[PDB]
RNA sequence: CGCGGACGCUACGCCGCGACGAGUAGGAGGGCCGCUGCGGUGAGCCUUGAAGCCUAGGGCGCGGGCCCGGGUGGAGCCGC
RNA sequence: GGGACGGGGCCACGCGAGCGCACGGGGUCGGCGGCGAUGUCGGCUACCCACCC
RNA sequence: GGGAGCGAGACCCGUGCGCCGCGCUCUCCCCCCUCGGGGGGGCCGGGCCACCCCUCCCACGGCGCGACC
RNA sequence: CCGGCCGCCGCCGGGCGCAUUUCCACCGCGGCGGUGCGCCGCGACCGGCUCCGGGACGGCUGGGAAGGCCCCGGCGGGGA
């Protein structure tokens, strides 16, 4: 639950938890722009 | 293995039971094996080293 | 300690993917890939002292 | 000297910055900022001159002292906290006050104070409830809003205004700011149909009413 | 660089590049 | 330039860290629990009221038990 | 060698000085409001009585 | 649970927010939005990995050919 | 298990010193630090420990043979 203990034992967990956030927030924009690129391909 | 070392993982220093809040508690009793942190002890357990 | 951790984070990807790749190439032909028997077990007691 | 610039990286989560210390080095431009290298007080006398002492030694010790205490890190006094809301409460909603001597009147919200408590002002012509502080915990939020952004709230009213001093008598400024807000709020709620008797009546339970069944 | 006996000159020359 | 800096350590003491605690017959240790008496000692207390009893009075101790206030009583008593 | 304008990540790039936030070697408020003299506020224990087990 | 300090330095005697780990600005400069106060963009180089392309060395499969066994 | 001269330091008495000097005693619902309540109560964030809930991304698969949707998808051959 805590962070600045995990950093105290293992400081790389910083740059392993900064990732898996900018991926789990970059795929959601590349997903909604799918459902949009395809809902304008549905009215056709 | 992570959620057993980080949470319920206590040491054994001089027939006692002292927890793990720093690397220097490992590096006293395991300095003769190039084990100086927790993530080396985990590479050892997961892949079983010498 | 930060560098000894990043090297291991690379070696665990390589040790998980390469135990898939030998079964995909062994299904291209039609043989089978038996993985090696594991080297670590976790033993829990459940019954009493009496 | 030098102006205080804002913090260069933004905040991604509570605690974690979005930039590492490498893109922050080149962002800071740490390539071109190399760095290399009382108690005695005299006085005259109208003898001689006398040297007085500041903060002089005591004249009476007790028979026993108590020791110093340790230092924690994350304990703040009350005026230095964070302030929160709920999700549903906005300025202009309708509340159901519960626990005062104004038990169960349907009232109207204005704003959130700096200390935490709410500024709940009923129209005094309807519900006999003036500008009056209540607390966020004890208030049920009726989902029925009005517009508020066309008001001019005064700037002298705060917690220092409602805070207790020590019979009683009403100051004439309570009568002023009550009339001044109510003469701007009231045409908004009068122009909505069936509301001046709604704010008026009281909430009460009865047989065949369970609170976990009706939504409000 | 880690153990203090050998890499003392290495942290020396780093102290005589950091200023 | 100024005349300033808590507590402690009865060492048979004080303070800190770990695991543990069932128990007959039976074994051992600590008892500032207790009774009756003697050497020592409290410049002890006492007819302006001692022992002893009584108590819906006030409290402490794990406990053995003790201490206090309020009533009767009338001449010797206790702690280390 | 670019392929002739290329987006994101690298703890790469023997006395430096001052200030502040802090999921950081076991809790603080530098926050408040009503009740109190012949009728009421406190007293777990010790006395009588009722009830659940 | 309750005296863990830091910082001056024998040129000065203060003060009771202090370790370990995280990063904010300041000791350099320009530009933007919101009436001095807040919020931001930047400050410049090297190497990799993404793209086309030539490309060696190794590990593991499977086919084909050839030799000794 | 010590006498006197000697030097430095400190205190005590009686002196001069007599006012921008020290506590003498209050007054001020003051400034800081320390300890707390007569009683009954309430709220705020931070930590440890826990029970649940709500969103969102990604891997494997007979590279889900998967199955199934979008003129009988298009042409042919057969069947009950
Ligand atoms: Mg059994
Ligand atoms: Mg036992
Ligand atoms: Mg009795
Ligand atoms: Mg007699």
């Amino acid at each position: 639950k805590n962070l600045r203990i995990m950093l105290k034992l293992n400081p790389y967990a910083k740059t392993m938890r900064r990732n898996t956030i900018l991926r789990q927030a970059r795929n959601h924009k590349l997903r909604v722009e799918r459902a949009a690129a395809a809902l304008a391909a549905k009215s056709d | 293995v992570n959620e057993l070392i980080y949470k319920r993982g206590y040491g054994k220093i001089n027939k006692k039971r002292i927890a793990l809040t720093d690397n220097t508690l490992i590096a006293r009793s395991l300095g003769k094996y190039n084990i100086i942190c927790m993530e080396d002890l985990i590479h050892e357990i997961y892949t079983v080293g010498k | 300690i930060y560098e000894k951790a990043k090297h291991y984070h690379k070696e665990y990807r390589q040790m998980y993917r390469t135990e898939i790749r030998m079964a995909r190439m062994a299904r291209k032909a039609g043989n089978f890939y038996v993985p090696a028997e594991p080297k670590l077990a976790f033993v829990i007691r459940i019954r009493g002292i009496n | 000297k030098g102006k205080p610039h804002c913090s260069r990286n933004p905040v991604l989560v509570r605690g974690i910055g979005r930039y590492s210390r490498s893109a922050m080095y080149s962002r800071k431009a740490l390539y071109k900022r190399k760095y290399a290298a009382l108690a005695t007080v005299t006085k005259p006398v109208g003898g001689g001159t006398r040297v007085v002492k500041l903060r002089k030694m005591p004249r009476y010790y007790p028979t026993e002292d108590v020791p110093r205490k340790l230092l924690s890190h994350g304990k703040k006094p009350f005026s230095q906290h964070v302030r929160k809301l709920r999700a549903s409460i906005t300025p202009g909603t309708i509340l159901i006050i519960l626990t005062g001597r104004h038990r169960g009147k349907r009232v109207v919200f204005l704003k959130q104070l700096s200390s935490g408590l709410l500024l709940v002002t009923g129209p005094l012509s309807l519900n006999r409830v003036p500008l009056r502080r209540t607390h966020q915990k004890f208030v049920i939020a009726t989902s029925t809003k009005i517009d508020i952004s066309g008001v001019k709230i005064p700037k002298h009213l705060t917690d220092a205004y409602f805070k207790k001093k020590k019979k009683y008598e009403i100051t004439e400024q309570r009568k002023v700011d009550q009339k001044a807000v109510d003469s701007q709020i009231l045409p908004k709620i009068k122009a909505v149909p069936q509301l001046q008797g709604y704010l008026r009546s009281v909430f009460a339970l009865t047989n065949g009413v369970y609170p976990h069944k009706l939504v409000f | 660089i880690a153990h203090p006996k050998l890499g003392r000159r290495a942290r020396a020359r780093i102290a005589r590049g950091l200023r």
